[PDB]
This record gives structure tokens, sequence and C-alpha cells, in this order.
């Protein structure tokens, strides 16, 4: 239940994604868990809210992350790749231009089990999650943020 | 299928981070299944 970034594992064992614990709520991407319940030690985390179009899911309570990219500054992907220590990758986002407005996007291509890794602003706030995007050979991830 | 979580760190900015990647501007559309696609 401790705040932090967590691996999402499945059973040998395989890392299928990553997520964020904040304010007692676990945040990850829908395509990582498909809403399935999660084990944490001897406890169980049940889904609370999910949305396929946003590709997000929260466990134990409502989505808590609400910071947003400022459109100008560099950010950091706190990548947690399978088999690797959590590590910070700094980058200037590009932009997904959509009919509904602009979304920050990071042109960083890490293994699929990194999906759900948080993207951070300079203050350490989570401005979204990594792992839903498009290909241009190079993958580009939206900075996917929910609504609090 | 046992799906479970393991803590991997604090959420912090790191002054010494590696810096990489470009900043493309792309026209995209988002469909009902959450899939982004390119638009011209
Ligand atoms: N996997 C399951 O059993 C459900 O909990 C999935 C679900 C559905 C809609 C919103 C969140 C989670």
């Amino acid at each position: 239940t401790t705040d932090g970034v967590y691996r999402v594992m499945t059973r040998g064992s395989t890392q299928v994604g990553v997520g964020v614990m904040q304010e007692g709520v676990f945040h990850t991407m829908w395509h990582v868990t498909k809403g399935a319940a999660l084990r944490s030690g001897e406890g169980r985390l049940d889904p609370y809210w999910g949305d396929v179009k946003q590709d997000l899911v929260s466990y134990c309570g409502p989505w808590k992350l609400d910071a947003a990219w400022d459109g100008l500054s560099e950010v950091q992907l706190l990548a947690v790749p399978p088999g690797e220590r959590a590590k910070n990758i700094q980058t200037l986002p590009g932009i997904f231009k959509t009919k509904d407005g602009d979304i920050g996007a990071v042109a960083l291509d890490y293994p699929a089990g990194t999906s759900g890794s948080p993207i951070l602003d300079k203050s350490g706030r989570v401005i979204g999650l990594y792992g839903n995007g498009v290909v241009i050979g190079s993958y580009v991830s939206a900075i996917t943020q929910g609504k609090r | 299928v046992d799906m479970y979580i393991e803590r991997a760190g604090d959420i912090t900015w790191e002054k010494d981070a590696e810096v990489t990647g470009n900043s493309p501007r792309l026209d995209v559309a988002l469909d009902e299944s959450g899939d982004f696609s390119l638009v011209e």
C-alpha cells in the first residue's frame, strides 16, 4: 500500500507492466491487467474504475493522479523495465494533435513490460503513464493521464 | 493466473538522468478501443 512505482507480474514469472501507488490507490493501464484483481503480498487489490478508451484502470479507489504536462518543459519517464532497476529517462515530449486537443507524447521505446511506468514533471508529480501510442519504425507513447 | 505487484521504487525526479529522444508532432486519432492511429 506504500506509495511508489510497482512491477505488475504474472504467473515461471513474467513482468507484464508497471503501475503507481498513490493515496492508497493503484494506477495502471487497462491493457496491462484487463481489470483483473491483483495480489499484493497476502492482500488483494480489487478494481474500482476502468476505461478502455483511456486505457486506464484504478484499484481500491478512484483515479488520483491529476498533474499535466506544461507543454514546454522536459519530463522524466520513470521506466521500470523487466529485470532492471527503476531508472529515469529525461526527454522533451512531442505532441499528439487530436480533434479533441493536444496530448504530450514521448518518443521512447522500452520493452512492453514497461507499460504503466509513470512520466513525471520536474516537481516529481505523475503527469501520466507510458505505454499507449503509435508507430511512426519508432514507437511514440502518449502521456496518458486520467481524471481526478 | 496469479497477477501480483512488487514495489520497485520511489516516484522521484533524478538530476542525473540519461537524456534522450526526439519530440515529434503527429496528427493522430483515438478510436473507441483506445487505439491511436496516424491521420493525414
Ligand atoms: N476483470 C474483472 O473481473 C473486472 O473487475 C474488470 C473491470 C471491468 C470494468 C472496470 C474495471 C474492471
